[PDB]
RNA sequence: UCCGCAUGAUUUAUAUGUAUAAAAAUAGAGGUAGGACUUGUUCCUACUCUCCUGUAUCGUAGAAGAUGGGCGAUGGUUGAUGAAACGGAAGUGUUUUAUUGACUUGUCCAUGAAAUUCCAUUGAAAUCUUGUGCGGAAUCGAAUCCAUUGCAUACGACUUUAA
RNA sequence: UCUAGUGGGCCAUUUUUGGUAAGCAGAACUGGCGAUGCGGGAUGAACCGAACGUGAGGUUAAGGUGCCGGAAUGUACGCUCA
C-alpha cells in the first residue's frame, strides 16, 4: 500500500467506438483478417495484454492504500473490525439514508474509513 | 534466416542468441564446425584479462539448470568440487589453460550474455574479418571485441 | 540586477526519422560548439520560463525546471530531462542554462 | 513492521580544493545572487561566507558548495576569526514544531530592526576590525567585492577562467 | 553563439541553396531573419543551366486550371523564399511559423539600410565555389525571366551607396579622433599588462 | 606575396602543436612538407599545408637540413626577434594574455577602461571645441 | 540470498570475498635490472631489409 | 591505415619433402591476419601450398628506416579492370613506403575506380636518382629552387571561432 | 473628441547589453588620419599596417543599484520643451541647436542592505486603447432597405435619380 | 489415445525445364510472407537488419549525419561541367 504505481491509466477503448454509435467502448478483441489493430501497426490503438498487470502488492488498492469493501448494513461494516488499516467501507447505493446514517456511525466508531460518506 | 546446418551447429555450441559468447577447445571437430558457421560468428584467442573479466562480471553458472551468478566460491565448489575446482580463480585457470575437466568447467558456465559493443562494429558487420567485416576468425582482435562488448 | 544564465534554444525531442521521444529534449546552448564543451554544461539546471493569464501566488510567471544529462551530436547540442516534458509548441523557444550545480 | 537496518554509514564530505577559507566566491542563487563573498570556514557540505558588511552587505550565512563559483582572486587573510563559533546550530532556525503561523502582522517583527539580537553585530564588528587590513592592503579588492557579477554578451562560462 | 533577436543578412556573394539552408535552420531555431539584396545572390553553374531549370519549373502548371496551379514568382527575393520554403516543413504550423519570420527583399530598404548587415561564410561563393568556374546571378536570371524592377533597384542602390559612403566618412572622422585621443593616454601602458 | 619554399617560416594552426613556429626544410609534395623547430618540445615532422599558415620570415637554410644546424641558423639569424617584434606575434600575445585572465583581472580591466574612456572623452571634447 | 549482483571489478569488498590472493597480488614489478641487451642478429636484419 | 609486414612461411613437411623451402614476401595489410591471408593468396598462385597444407613461421612489422626524409617510391602493380588485366608503374614522393602504397591505393581508386581486391602490388622500390625518376611532376619536386603559393583552400577556420553561423565582415585573402 | 490633474488591464517582454548601417575583388592596393605632393592609373613616399575575421569595439562597480562629503574636471550620459534641417524604396527615422532637470564610478570617504539566517524569482521606470471625475464645446457624417433608371439584369448584383 | 483445422498458396537466393519474353507456366534446395509487428530502402508481404509482455537507462544492426530530419556544411587524396 506504499508507492502505488499504475502501468496504464487509459481504459482501452474499443476500435471504431469513437466513430460508430452502435459500437460500445467496452473492449472487444479484433478478429478481422485485415485488422491493423490486431496486427499492432504503429500508430494504432493498443490492445490489453497481461504485461499491463499492476504489482500484486499494490493491486486493487485505492490511492490512499486501502481497498473499497462494499457494505450494505451495520453487520457488513462490523466485518472490518480487525482489517481497519487495509479495507475502507463503501456504502451500497441502494441503502436508504436512515440505514446509511447508522452505517456511517458504526464505521466512525470502528475507525473504518468511508469512501462515499455524505 | 539461418540454414538448418548452421542453426544446428550454433545450438550445439550454445550460441542461440546474438551477442552470446562461449569458450571452446580448438580441435579438428570444433574447427570444422566453426568453418561452417563462419558467416554467423566471430572467434579468436582470448587472453587472461579477457577470460578473468568475463568470468568476474558476466560469470553465471548452471546449477539445477538455473543461471546463477558466481557471487561466491561456494557455488563453484558445490558444482565442480569433484574436479578440484573450488573457486572462481581455479575456474579461470581451467578455462584459460585447457585442463582435464575443461568440458565440465566450460559447460557449467552459462553462455555469456554480452552487450552491444561500445563504439559499434565496423561499417559492415556481416562480412568476413579479412574483408573488413566482423565475421570469421580475428585472432587476438577478439580481445578488443570482448572489451567493447563487456 | 543582471543575468546569471547562458542562453539556450529548445530544438526538438530525441527522435528518429519518424518516431519521437518527448521524455528528453534537444537543447542548443549559446557558445557551446562541441561535445567537449558540452561536458561543462552536463548536469547543469535548465529552466523554461513562460507567462500565463491567471495570477498564481501573485505572479504571472511559471517556470519548468530540468537537468542537462548528456551531449548530443558533435556540435555542442545537449540532451535535457525536465520534471514536466516541454511542450513541442516551444520548439525554437528560449531556455536558460543556470550555473547552480557548479564545480569551477 | 520494523524495516531492515541499511548499511549506509555517514562519512565526512570532501570538498573541492578551490573552496579554501578566505577565497572569494560568487553567489549563484538566492537573494544575494551575483554577489561576491569571502569564505570563512567549511561546514559539512556548506561554506560559511560573508562579504564584509561595510562593503558588501551580505551577513554571515551558509551557502551550498555547489551553488558558488570559486574565484582565483588573491586570498583574504581569515586566520584569526574564531571559526569554531559558527556551527550548524548557529545558522539554525528556532524550534518551530507546533504553534507557528504565517499570516500577516508577522513581517514587521521579523525585520532585522526588531530582531537579530546582539552577539551577531557585536562580533561582526570585531571580526571586521581584524580582517580590515587585508582588504585595505589588497588593491581593488574592496571595489571588486562591492561590485556584483554578471554575464555580458559573448561570455562563455565553459571557456573563461574564474 | 548567435542567439540575437533579429539578424540581417546581406545576400550578395552568397549561394542560394546554402544560404537558404542556413536561414531555414535559424528560422526553425527561433531566430528572425531579414535577407537584403536578394538580387545579388549567386547560383553555381553557367547561366543557361539555371535559365533552363527555371523554364522547366515555369512549364509546370495545372492542366485544368492554371489559376490554382503552381505559382512561379519571378522576383529574386521570392526565388530565395521558395528555396527556404522547400527546405522548411511549411505544411505544418511549426513550418508556417518559421516561414513567417523570414523577410527577403530586393535591395536594402529604408527599414534596414541603417542596420548592421552580416554574412554567412558557409554560403559565400568566394569560399565555396572553385575559382575559374562560371556562375550566374539571381538578379540577372529574374530580369530575363520576367522581373521588371531590375533597373530601379540598381538606381536606388546607387543612391543608398552614396549616402552610406557619406555616413562612413563621418563615422571615420570620429573614429580617427577617438583613436588619436586613446593613443596619448597613459593608462594604456598599465593596461597592456592585461592584454588590452 | 608568400610562397612555400625551403626556409619559409610557418605557424602551426592545427593539431597539438597549434600556435608554434616552424621552418620548412624540405618540400615533400604540393600537399605536404617537412618542418622543424629549434624548440625541444617540437619534433621534426611532416605536416600538411592546411594545418599551417605562411609567415613573412624567410631564412637562408639548405634543403634537407638537420635539426642541429636548423637550430644553429635559427640562433645565428635574428628570426626569433624578427617574428617577436611583429604585429602578428604581438597581436597573438595580446590575445593569449587576454584569454589568460580571471574575474579579478576583468574587473581591473573594466576600471582601467573606464578611466581611459573618461580621459579620452575629455580630450576629444577639448580638441573639437578648440 | 543474492538479491543484487555486485561486480568484483568495481566492488573491492566482493573482489576480496572472492580471490583471497587479490590482497597479496603484485603487479608492475621491474625485471630489467640488468644490462638489457639486444637480440636482433645480422641475418635477421638482412632478411628484414632484403627488399 | 596500412602497415608493412614481412611474412615467412612454408609447406608442412611430408614423407617426400622433409625440408620444405621457406618463402618470404613483404605485404601491405591493415593487420597481421590480413597479411597472412594475403601471403597464402599470393603463394597459391605459384606454389602448391595452402593454409591447411602450410604454416607461417614468421611475421614481422617493418617500419621505415628513415621516416624523417623525403624519398621517391616507384610502384609496379598489376590490376584487373572491367575488361582485362593491366600492368602499371607509378611514382609517389613520400617519407614512408607504406604511405606511398596508401597514396597509390587512393590514386587508383580515384582514377581507375580500382578496389583493393583487384590490385596486386608487384614491387615497391625507392628511386634515389633523377636519371631513373621518370614522372615529370615527381621530378619537378627535386629541383633545389622549388617555390609555389599555398594551394587554394577554404582559408583558416582557426579553432572554434570559425563555427559561428554569421560573420560581421567579408573574408579577406 | 485632444493636454493634464490616475487608477486599472496589456506589451517593449518571442527581453534580460539580447549595443554596432561603407563598397567590391581576392595571382591584391587588402585601403586603417592610411600617409605623399602635383588631385594623377603619380611616387620610394609609409612600407612590412594588410593575414590571426568579431576571442573585435563600445558599454558593464552602486538597497533590480540607497543616503550625506573632499579632490579632478569644464566633460560625458539620460528626458521634456526650442530653433530647425535632412531623410519617399516601406522615407515614421538621423543629426544640430538654446532653456529646464537628475546622476556622474575619474579618484578618495563615511553611514546603510542580515532572520528572505543552503535554491525553487525574476525588477523599477517609459508608450498604447478600452472603464470613471471632468471642467471646454461638440470646428463634423455616411451606407443599406423601401422607391426610381435601364448604359444592367434568372435572383443577387451593376449603372442613374431622390429631401 | 481422441480429435480440430488444412488438402487454391505466394515471394526471394541458388540449380534449372518449356517458351521471343513476361509481374508466364512447371520442378529441386534454403529462407520467408501467408500468421510478422518494429528500424531502413521517400512509398511496399517477401529485399536489408531484426522476430514483439508493460517500462527506465545504456549500446548497437541495417541504414544515415546541408535543410525538411535525429546526427560532422567532418578529415585526406583525386576525377567530372553534363
Amino acid at each position: 500500500a506504499v508507492n502505488i504505481i499504475k502501468k496504464r491509466t487509459k481504459p482501452f477503448k474499443r476500435h471504431q467506438s469513437d466513430r460508430f454509435k452502435r459500437v460500445g467502448e467496452s473492449w472487444r478483441k479484433p478478429r478481422g483478417i485485415d485488422s491493423c489493430v490486431r496486427r499492432r501497426f504503429r500508430g494504432t490503438i493498443s490492445m490489453p495484454k497481461i504485461g499491463y498487470g499492476n504489482n500484486k502488492k499494490t493491486r486493487y488498492c485505492m490511492p490512499n492504500g486501502l481497498k473499497a469493501f462494499l457494505v450494505r448494513n451495520v453487520s457488513d461494516v462490523e466485518l472490518l473490525l480487525m482489517h481497519n488499516k487495509t479495507y475502507a467501507a463503501e456504502i451500497a447505493g441502494n441503502v436508504s439514508a436512515r440505514k446509511r446514517v447508522e452505517i456511517v456511525e458504526k464505521a466512525r466508531a470502528l475507525g473504518v474509513k468511508v469512501t462515499n460518506a455524505g | 534466416n539461418i540454414p538448418p546446418k548452421a542453426r544446428k551447429i550454433m545450438q550445439l555450441l550454445r550460441l542461440i542468441q546474438i551477442n552470446n559468447g562461449v569458450f571452446v577447445k580448438f580441435n579438428k571437430a570444433t574447427k570444422e564446425m566453426l568453418q561452417v558457421v563462419e558467416p554467423y560468428v566471430t572467434y579468436g584467442i582470448p587472453n587472461l584479462k579477457t577470460v578473468r573479466e568475463l568470468l568476474y562480471k558476466r560469470g553465471f553458472g548452471k546449477v539445477n539448470k538455473q543461471r546463477i551468478a558466481l557471487s561466491d566460491n561456494a557455488i563453484i565448489e558445490a558444482a565442480l568440487g569433484k574436479y578440484s575446482i573450488l573457486s572462481i580463480e581455479d575456474l579461470i585457470h581451467e578455462i584459460y589453460t585447457v585442463g582435464p575437466n575443461f568440458k565440465q568447467a566450460a559447460n557449467f558456465i552459462w553462455p555469456f550474455q554480452l552487450s552491444s559493443p561500445l563504439g559499434g562494429w565496423r561499417d559492415r558487420k556481416f562480412k568476413h574479418f579479412i574483408e573488413g567485416g566482423d565475421a570469421g576468425k580475428r585472432d587476438e582482435h577478439i580481445n578488443s571485441l570482448v572489451r567493447k562488448m563487456l | 540586477g543582471h543575468r546569471l544564465y547562458v542562453k539556450a534554444k529548445h530544438l526538438s525531442f530525441q527522435r528518429s526519422k519518424h518516431v519521437i521521444h518527448p521524455g528528453t529534449s534537444l537543447v542548443k546552448i549559446e557558445g557551446c560548439d562541441s561535445k567537449e564543451e558540452a561536458q561543462f554544461y552536463l548536469g547543469k539546471r535548465i529552466c523554461f520560463v513562460y507567462k500565463s493569464n491567471k495570477p498564481v501566488r501573485g505572479s504571472k510567471i511559471r517556470v519548468i525546471w530540468g537537468t542537462v544529462s548528456r551531449p548530443h551530436g558533435n556540435s555542442g547540442v545537449v540532451r535535457a530531462r525536465f520534471t514536466h516534458n516541454l511542450p513541442p509548441k516551444t520548439f525554437g523557444a528560449s531556455l536558460r542554462v543556470m550555473l547552480y550545480p557548479s564545480n569551477v | 513492521n520494523v524495516p531492515k537496518k541499511a548499511r549506509k554509514a555517514v562519512r565526512p564530505t570532501k570538498l573541492r580544493a578551490s573552496l579554501a577559507p578566505g577565497t572569494v566566491c560568487i553567489l549563484l542563487a538566492g537573494r544575494f545572487r551575483g554577489k561576491r563573498v569571502v569564505v570563512l570556514s567549511q561546514l559539512e557540505d556548506t561554506l560559511v561566507v560573508t562579504g564584509p558588511y561595510k562593503v558588501n552587505g551580505v551577513p554571515i550565512r551558509r551557502v551550498n558548495h555547489r551553488y558558488v563559483i570559486a574565484t582565483s582572486a588573491p586570498k583574504i587573510d581569515v586566520s584569526g576569526v574564531s571559526v569554531e563559533k559558527f556551527t550548524k546550530a548557529y545558522f539554525a532556525k528556532q524550534k518551530r514544531s507546533g504553534p507557528v503561523k504565517k499570516d500577516e502582522a508577522f513581517f514587521a517583527e521579523n525585520a532585522p530592526k526588531n530582531a537579530l539580537p546582539a552577539e551577531r553585530i557585536a562580533d561582526q564588528k570585531a571580526v571586521d576590525a581584524k580582517l580590515l587590513p587585508a582588504i585595505k592592503a589588497i588593491p581593488n579588492m574592496k571595489e571588486y567585492l562591492a561590485a556584483s557579477f554578471a554575464l555580458s554578451n559573448g561570455d562563455r562560462p565553459h571557456l573563461m577562467k574564474f | 553563439s548567435e542567439f540575437q533577436k533579429v539578424v540581417v543578412i546581406d545576400a550578395k556573394g552568397h549561394l542560394l541553396g546554402r544560404l537558404a539552408s542556413v536561414v531555414a535552420k535559424q528560422l526553425l531555431g527561433g531566430q528572425k531573419v531579414v535577407v537584403v539584396r536578394c538580387e545579388e545572390l549567386n547560383i553555381s553553374g553557367h547561366f543557361f543551366r539555371n535559365k533552363l531549370k527555371y523554364l522547366a519549373y515555369l512549364r509546370k502548371a495545372c492542366r485544368y486550371n492554371p489559376s490554382r496551379g503552381a505559382f512561379h514568382f519571378r522576383a529574386p527575393s521570392r526565388i530565395f523564399q521558395k528555396a527556404v520554403r522547400g527546405m522548411l516543413p511549411h505544411k505544418t504550423a511549426r513550418g508556417q511559423a518559421a516561414l513567417e519570420h523570414l523577410q527577403a527583399v530586393e535591395g536594402i530598404p529604408p527599414p534596414f539600410d541603417k542596420q548592421k548587415r552580416v554574412v554567412v561564410p558557409a554560403a559565400l561563393r568566394v569560399l565555396r565555389l572553385k575559382p575559374g568556374r562560371k556562375y550566374c546571378t539571381v538578379g540577372r536570371l529574374s530580369s530575363e525571366v520576367g522581373w521588371k524592377y531590375s533597373d530601379i533597384v540598381s538606381k536606388l542602390e546607387e543612391r543608398r551607396k552614396v549616402k552610406s559612403a557619406a555616413f562612413y566618412q563621418a563615422k571615420l572622422a570620429k573614429q580617427k579622433k577617438i583613436a588619436s585621443a586613446k593613443a596619448a593616454s597613459s593608462v594604456n601602458g598599465k593596461l597592456a599588462e592585461f592584454g588590452y | 606575396k608568400r610562397y612555400v619554399e625551403v626556409g619559409r617560416v610557418v605557424l602551426v594552426t592545427k593539431g597539438e602543436y597549434t600556435g608554434k613556429l616552424a621552418v620548412i626544410v624540405d618540400i615533400v609534395d604540393h600537399k605536404r612538407a617537412l618542418i622543424d623547430s629549434p624548440c625541444s618540445e617540437f619534433p621534426r615532422q611532416v605536416i600538411r599545408y592546411g594545418s599551417v599558415v605562411l609567415t613573412h620570415i624567410v631564412m637562408k637554410l639548405p634543403r634537407g637540413a638537420r635539426s642541429g644546424i636548423v637550430a644553429k641558423k635559427w640562433k645565428a639569424q635574428d628570426v626569433c626577434n624578427k617574428w617577436a617584434s611583429s604585429a602578428w606575434a604581438k597581436k597573438l600575445e595580446a590575445k593569449k594574455v587576454r584569454s589568460q585572465l580571471n574575474d579579478f583581472d576583468r574587473f581591473a580591466v573594466m576600471r582601467l577602461k573606464k578611466q581611459r574612456r573618461e580621459q579620452v572623452n575629455v580630450a576629444v571634447a577639448k580638441a573639437l571645441k578648440a | 540470498a543474492h538479491v543484487q549482483k555486485k561486480n568484483p571489478l568495481k566492488n573491492k569488498a566482493v573482489l576480496a570475498r572472492l580471490n583471497p590472493y587479490a590482497k597479496a597480488y603484485k603487479a608492475n614489478v621491474k625485471l630489467n635490472t640488468g644490462k638489457t641487451p639486444k637480440a636482433a642478429g645480422e641475418k635477421f636484419l638482412t632478411v628484414l631489409h632484403e627488399n | 591505415a596500412l602497415k608493412e609486414y614481412q611474412v615467412v612461411g612454408r609447406k608442412v613437411p611430408t614423407e617426400h619433402e622433409p625440408v620444405p623451402k621457406l618463402f618470404r614476401m613483404r605485404l601491405f595489410a591493415p593487420n597481421e591476419s590480413v597479411a597472412k591471408s594475403r601471403y597464402w593468396y599470393f603463394l597459391k598462385m605459384i606454389n602448391k601450398v595452402k593454409k591447411a597444407t602450410g604454416e607461417i613461421v614468421a611475421i614481422n612489422e617493418i617500419s621505415e628506416p628513415k621516416p624523417l626524409k623525403a624519398k621517391v617510391f616507384g610502384i609496379w602493380i598489376r590490376y584487373d579492370s572491367r575488361s582485362g588485366t593491366h600492368n602499371m608503374y607509378k611514382e609517389f614522393r613520400d617519407t614512408t613506403r607504406v604511405g606511398a602504397v596508401e597514396a597509390m591505393y587512393a590514386d587508383m581508386a580515384a582514377r581507375h575506380r580500382a578496389r583493393f581486391r583487384s590490385i596486386r602490388i608487384l614491387k615497391v622500390v625507392e628511386v634515389e636518382k633523377k636519371e631513373d625518376v621518370r614522372r615529370n611532376y615527381v621530378k619537378q619536386l627535386l629541383n633545389p629552387h622549388l617555390k609555389f603559393p599555398l594551394p587554394h583552400r577554404r582559408t583558416g577556420v582557426v579553432g572554434l571561432a570559425g563555427k559561428k553561423v554569421f560573420a560581421p565582415h567579408r573574408p579577406s585573402t
